């Protein structure tokens, strides 16, 4: 269960 | 659904802080990276930080450094931003995002003035406000402060034909805006229109029922 | 930082005709994982903006098929095949591929239709205001096009300067339209001199001025 399709940027935290 | 909900406006005092929240619902709230962005007319969009909900590890933009703090409560499924030395510069919309899902946002006003809620007077439907078999009515929300208000009508069941104006900043320094919608000439006798009015720096929560005027 | 540039800064587009909004970096998008993490945004005036393109080329759900975006390392581009009323609003492009993420300025996309002259309506002040112990008049002019406007207070005739305050929507979304409400503020006391409150209104699918009026008190 992701927010979404894809991420808006890369992992980074 | 997958759904942002922020937190609702603010009226905060320069020097002091302010603390944001953001509920995730729909998706794994700890295993994606939550962003929080500034959005002003004068500098547009701006990436403040994003934070791993899971593991609480944050990356901040160098020029939000100290004035922006992220934090999350895993258990309420909730992201926080504390924004603290609250500038002139800080008055904005906070947004949460992320994946392309964004919160509905949170306007924060910087002032020392007091807060003013808004008296509601209603725009009666008249002889004077008909065209072609329509009536147009609505709501006068006067002398506030600061923005935003939010008005709806018959509790969100009535959106065709709805125009919420821009505020205007009176002489005053309160603000003042109206709501119009164009309803059918023929129903006004069976149909009831309320306009909502909720202003949550002054606690406001008016429900106004406008109706033709009588005599 | 980044910096995001989008052209034109405003897009005036016909229903129906071709949009294409262009986006360039200050450097390459292609992030060392393989995926470029540039996306599409678009927001309306006192509305959270909605992602429409992700990955450079790749269109978020509802999205209609009419939206189209290419491009790699720094220059990228947005096409609207053909432009629908509800496509208008401010369109973002942004970067999440180096830190800190940033975003373009926009391009707001505004939607050109033919002239229409406003409806004009007038509201005398509510009688719960005039108990207060203020009158505001309130005209409305819906639904017009383009979005210049004129509004001029008359008072038995006498035209009205320093009493009142107008604001424009932004533009609809269906019908493509403004529409403008401006108020006059008057005391209970000044209201109650005076018998002819008139809104005059000039508008370009106006062959002349017209006036809405009412007699303060006449039911």
């Amino acid at each position: 269960q992701a927010p979404s399709a894809a991420p808006s940027a890369a992992p980074s935290a | 659904e997958v759904k942002l909900q922020q937190s609702g406006a603010e009226l905060v005092r320069p020097g002091a802080s302010v603390k944001l929240s953001c509920k995730a619902l729909g998706y794994i709230f700890t295993d994606y990276e939550m962003h929080w962005v500034k959005q002003t007319p004068v500098h547009g969009l701006e990436w403040i930080g994003v934070i791993h909900p899971g593991s609480g590890n944050t990356v901040y933009n160098q020029k939000f450094q100290g004035k922006a703090t992220l934090t999350a409560d895993k258990s309420s499924s909730t992201a926080y931003m504390e924004v603290s030395s609250l500038t002139s510069e800080d008055s904005a919309v906070y947004y949460c995002n992320l994946w392309g899902r964004w919160g509905q946002g949170t306007t924060v006003t910087v002032s020392s003035a007091s807060t003013k809620g808004p008296s509601v007077f209603p725009l009666a439907p008249s002889s004077k406000s008909t065209s072609g078999g329509t009536a147009a009515l609505g709501c006068l929300v006067k002398d506030y402060f600061p923005e935003p208000v939010t008005v709806s009508w018959n509790s969100g069941a009535l959106t065709s034909g709805v125009h919420t104006f821009p505020a205007v900043l009176q002489s005053s320094g309160l603000y003042s805006l109206s709501s119009v919608v164009t309803v059918p000439s023929s129903s006004l006798g069976t149909q009831t229109y309320i306009c909502n009015v909720n202003h949550k720096p002054s606690n406001t929560k008016v429900d106004k029922k406008v109706e033709p005027k009588s005599c | 930082d980044v910096v995001m540039t989008q052209t034109p800064v405003t897009l005036s587009v016909n229903i129906g005709q071709p949009a294409s909004i262009s986006c360039k970096s200050g450097q390459s998008l292609l992030h060392s994982d393989g995926k470029t993490y540039l996306n599409w945004l678009l927001q309306r005036p006192g509305q959270s903006p909605k992602r429409l393109i992700y990955l450079v080329s790749d269109l978020d759900s509802g999205v209609p098929d009419r939206f189209t975006s290419s491009g790699s390392g720094t220059d990228f581009t947005l096409e609207i095949s053909r432009v629908e009323a509800e496509d208008l609003g401010v369109y973002y492009c942004w970067q999440g591929t180096h830190l800190p993420h940033t975003f373009g300025g926009g391009t707001k996309l505004e939607i050109k239709r033919t002239v229409a002259a406003p409806s004009v309506f007038i509201f005398p002040p509510s009688d719960e205001q005039l108990k207060s112990g203020t009158a505001s008049v309130v005209c409305l002019l819906n639904n017009f096009y383009p979005r210049e406007a004129k509004v001029q207070w008359k008072v038995d005739n006498a035209l009205q300067s320093g009493n009142s305050q107008e604001s424009v929507t932004e533009q609809d979304s269906k019908d493509s339209t403004y529409s403008l409400s401006s108020t006059l503020t008057l005391s209970k006391a000044d209201y109650e001199k005076h018998k002819v409150y008139a809104c005059e209104v000039t508008h370009q699918g106006l062959s002349s001025p017209v006036t809405k009026s009412f007699n303060r008190g006449e039911c």
